[PDB]
């Protein structure tokens, strides 16, 4: 009964019929003069119809602020209250009701719901003092007492990684002497969660203690001798280590080992601590060898014995590894973790023994990556391009290995030429065409085209990928970053299904996050609730979450699409990212996967410009979708002036030019003048904006200065603050040159690309394509491509 | 070299390396949830300490799987299994499977057998199974069939690349009760799969 009046007085206060809310209230508080949640709701509806008309510190800080007296037990009532005081970012407050409620009214039903509500707030300093308020009245509850003790100390461990900023020098120890003193009090510990959580707190938060470490190792080697587990191996690693006690070193690797792990970090413990032992190599070899039997790390375990006790390897362990691994994809990580001690003729002269029928495709591989033979790819692919026809389909061809050599060291060129990056896109072309499951070569493809901002057929590769769930966050950057200013097309089911179907996991997955995680406190898995605590975090802050909301922001601006509901969505993410006491970005995008060095190659790489965003270039970006909610109203709101001075105390000119691009640049200065300087100097800021070149060889560029120009004045046309008749001249006047070079740019984009196709048959791209027994794609077909954006464009 | 690492919930975003393999299940998200909740302790994955996590991925596998069954059904049942393509080939698959054994075979665990399904036409799997001491008990028709393909109606009807096979390895302390040598003679419905 009191939800369904909860969406009849929200129903009509959204739409603005607050006349009849209050006689409905009246009746209700008439029935019910002591509900003080009917009292919650006259002050919620009271702000909706005019927020600068009520006191908020008169009605809300008094009754329910930090100081606030009026303390309630009753779950809804306080429910809303930290609803309304979250809507208007007074977090702090919002949670404080719900500690004076249960102080007030202590019960195990409202200690766990402040529990939760605090949880979803990511406060990990009120789940500390929330969990033990459950403690002392779980006789009431459905868990044990020992559960919520643990509960305070994983609430501690929480602070303790993430929130380390908020707390004080003393409070830190304080809070890491009750973390221990509460699990301490519970032992015997009853699971290996419990002894976790234990050597948890102890590991993080009395790091560098001598008797911390040997406490530990105790334990953790008491449970070894009935059950195996990894989470203590690690613990009893790093503390026996810490303790530098060779032979508790080798003790414990040896009664591992002896249990079936085969480790290599067992393996080089044991290695480092018969070492400091004085044992001969040759029994730690014959030991190792007797209970590891014949594997990839005891033919590497002798390797390691050779840098250790000779720094040098020997031909013997050397040839051992290479007698089974000379033909195998590992072979080339792990002599390379080696390099520095290893003779590279004595290598060389191994491989060259060989015989060339086990000098296969994979040997050829490691051969050429080690560096031993000149770059021979070509000749290479050539060679084992045989290997193609008889593959399995489903698995993946070595042959991208010369192929993507070739690639990347034209890709290596800092300004690359409009036929050097064609060049690539054939040969890769046919290749993938002969191995379709690659994605090496298969993504660099999809690199290719968005440079060139070929959208259409990058797009038939990602469909391709299958690319879902978690793949979404770490994958979709190549395609959806920038989204609004490459491919603005709603009816292509690049956006309508791709796109849409993307946005679960931040839409759905995220909201289902405390669900989750409720039952993992409850199901007494505490290990894995840490590493899913940086889960959630680094969600809400990824880089392509933020990324794809803002540029839809412009999307719908540029399609003149409605944008309150979807403002209303950003404003809880920011909000949601402000009750975190973090404001930051996680940039959780995957780069490793195109280049072992992408990093380096990143900021060197124009093929990667279009995907050159930072920590700036995202906070930039929400700043001006900001401005676009209130220059309707006119007016500058603390939310927005806050933020711009935690933007850095430089020339804001110049710190644009470092994130962004030189047409978001200009555009970007033309928001704060109107928001800041009331828009005196659009005249000769409209008329940059305009100067800005659109030349054939811009590649993304073309499309990205296009609709940048187009999403900008779209903002201007339709904000209605514009009364200067000489400027609302200028603008229309603006839009008609835009309207009317549509055309004119896309034909000279399309006519460049056919010269770049001729020089690609004549010159050295010709005499190496009748080396590459590959011949030139046709024109016409990526030409409809060019003509199909072109197509979509006019319609703008 | 391999190390055998836990699987961290933030270690997802450091799949790509794995997941981008065609037969490789990029499950929803909600599901990489649900095993770790119940069962943390089995939830790990197959690291590279020559692989520096500054500039890549050094996951080279994860391994899923669960516990069910009681009484004489009391097992552990291998959902999926992964290799990074870089290393395939190399006898990491059987290391996981043997990973599976000593964790399970001792305290708390102590599981009868262990049993996984697998695809009839899978020949490289099969063979890497039957390998490693597991045996075939019985054959799921119609294990991987969709809504459109509907229930199977008769067990007479077999197809490869539809039915699963229900690909088990007993322990020592199940003294072979729970497998049999004609286990591929025998059918049952996906619904007769219950513990």
């Amino acid at each position: 009964m009191s939800d369904k009046i909860q969406e009849e007085i929200l129903g009509l206060v959204s739409r603005s019929n607050f006349k009849q809310c209050y006689a409905k209230l009246g009746q209700l508080q008439k029935q019910f003069p002591n509900a003080l949640y009917f009292k919650i709701l006259e002050t919620y509806v009271k702000f909706k119809q005019s927020p600068g008309k009520f006191d908020y510190n008169k009605l809300l800080e008094e009754p329910y602020g930090l100081k606030g007296t009026t303390i309630t037990g009753d779950t809804r009532s306080l429910e809303f209250l930290h609803n309304f005081f979250v809507e208007l970012g007074k977090y702090d407050e919002a949670l404080h009701v719900y500690e004076r409620g249960n102080f007030k009214f202590p019960s195990y039903e409202l200690s766990y719901h402040w529990f939760m509500k605090a949880l979803e707030d990511s406060n990990y300093n009120q789940m500390s003092k929330a969990s033990l308020q459950l403690a002392k009245y779980s006789d009431s509850g459905n868990l044990p007492k020992r559960a919520y003790y643990f509960w305070n100390a994983i609430s501690i461990l929480a602070v303790s990684r993430f929130q380390e900023n908020t707390l004080s020098d003393p409070k830190k120890i304080l809070l890491s002497r009750l973390a221990r003193q509460s699990l301490l009090d519970l032992k015997p510990f009853q699971n290996v969660q419990e002894i976790i959580v234990y050597c948890l707190v102890l590991d993080e938060l009395f790091p560098q203690s001598r008797e911390i470490s040997e406490e530990i190792v105790a334990i953790t080697f008491a449970n070894f001798d009935t059950s195996v587990n990894l989470y203590l191996k690690n613990f009893i690693l790093k503390h026996t280590k810490l303790l530098n006690s060779p032979q508790k070193l080798f003790e414990v690797c040896s009664k591992l080992i002896e249990k079936g792990l085969d480790d290599y970090e067992l393996i080089t413990n044991l290695i480092d601590a018969a070492y400091k032992l004085s044992k001969s190599k040759d029994e730690v070899k014959q030991w190792i060898d007797e209970n590891l039997g014949d594997s990839r790390n005891t033919r590497l375990a002798r390797l390691k014995l050779d840098i250790m006790y000779t720094d040098s390897v020997s031909e013997s362990s050397l040839s051992y590894y290479l007698s089974k691994y000379h033909n195998k994809p590992c072979c080339s990580i792990d002599l390379n973790h080696y390099s520095g001690h290893i003779n590279i003729d004595m290598l060389k002269s191994i491989m060259s023994k060989y015989d060339p029928e086990d000098k296969d495709l994979i040997h050829h591989c490691n051969i050429l990556e080690l560096g031993l033979i000149g770059s021979d790819s070509i000749n290479n692919y050539n060679k084992f391009k045989g290997t193609l026809e008889k593959k399995s389909v489903t698995d993946y061809s070595s042959c991208s290995t010369f192929l993507l050599e070739i690639v990347k060291d034209k890709c290596k060129k800092t300004n690359p030429e409009l036929k050097d990056v064609l060049l690539c896109i054939t040969i890769l072309e046919n290749y993938q065409a002969k191995d379709p499951h690659n994605f090496d070569t298969m993504c660099w493809l999809i690199v290719l085209y968005m440079y060139l901002g070929l959208v259409p057929d990058a797009y038939f590769h990602f469909i391709n990928l299958k690319i879902k769930n978690v793949q979404t966050d770490s994958l979709d950057y190549m395609i959806f970053s920038r989204f609004s200013t490459l491919f603005p097309n709603k009816q292509s089911d690049f956006y309508s299904k791709t796109f849409h179907e993307h946005n679960n996991l931040y839409d759905t997955s995220l909201a289902n996050l405390p669900r989750y995680i409720q039952v993992a406190f409850e199901r007494n898995s505490y290990s894995k609730i840490l590493g899913m605590l940086e889960m959630r975090d680094k969600l809400m802050k990824s880089y392509t979450r933020w990324t794809k909301t803002l540029e839809n922001l412009q999307f719908s601006r540029l399609c003149n699409d409605k944008r309150g509901h979807l403002l209303q969505k950003l404003h809880e993410d920011w909000r949601s990212l402000e009750m975190t006491q973090s404001v930051s970005f996680s940039d959780n995008r995957d780069f490793s996967i195109l280049d072992e060095n992408f990093a380096q190659f990143l900021n060197r790489g124009k093929i990667l410009e279009y995907a050159n965003l930072n920590e700036e270039s995202i906070f930039l970006t929400l700043i001006r979708e900001l401005i676009i909610e209130a220059l309707p109203n006119g007016e500058k709101t603390e939310q927005i002036s806050a933020l711009l001075k935690k933007l850095p105390s430089i020339n804001l000119e110049e710190l644009l030019n470092n994130n962004l691009t030189e047409v978001e640049s200009a555009s970007f200065l033309i928001f704060f003048e109107i928001y800041e300087n009331n828009g005196k100097n659009l005249h000769d800021l409209i008329s940059r904006l305009m100067k800005v070149p659109i030349n054939a060889k811009q590649n993304w560029m073309v499309s990205h200065t296009y609709l940048t120009k187009m999403a900008t004045l779209k903002t201007l046309d339709s904000l209605k603050r514009i009364k200067d008749k000489e400027i609302q001249k200028l603008i229309k006047n603006s839009l008609k040159e835009l309207r009317s070079c549509c055309d004119d740019v896309f034909k000279g984009y399309s006519k460049a690309l056919v010269q770049a196709y001729e020089e690609l048959k004549k010159d050295e791209c010709g005499n190496l394509l009748k080396e590459l027994d590959v011949k030139a794609e046709n024109v016409k077909n990526i030409k409809n491509s060019l003509l199909g954006i072109q197509k979509s464009v006019r319609n703008l | 070299m391999t190390t055998i690492q836990p699987f961290e919930p933030v270690d997802l975003f450091k799949t790509n390396n794995v997941n981008l393999d065609i037969l490789t299940e990029n499950f929803p998200l909600e599901f990489y949830f649900e095993y770790m909740i119940i069962w943390p302790d089995l939830f790990f994955k197959s690291s590279e300490m020559t692989v520096d996590p500054t500039f890549k991925h050094n996951i080279s596998g994860y391994m899923m799987a669960k516990t069910e069954g009681k009484t004489t059904e009391w097992h552990t049942h291998i959902t999926a299994v992964t290799v990074a393509p870089r290393f395939r080939r190399i006898s990491l698959a059987s290391k996981l499977c043997n990973t599976l054994e000593t964790m399970t075979d001792v305290m708390p665990h102590e599981v009868n057998f262990i049993d996984l399904f697998v695809k009839c036409n899978n020949q490289l799997a099969i063979k890497l199974y039957e390998k490693l001491g597991y045996s075939v008990y019985r054959r799921v028709v119609g294990y991987y069939n969709s809504a459109e393909d509907g229930y199977p109606d008769t067990l007479k009807k077999v197809d490869d690349n539809k039915d699963a096979f229900d690909m088990r390895k007993a322990m020592a302390r199940d003294r072979n009760r729970s497998v049999r040598p004609d286990g591929r003679s025998h059918k049952c419905y996906p619904h007769d799969v219950r513990f």
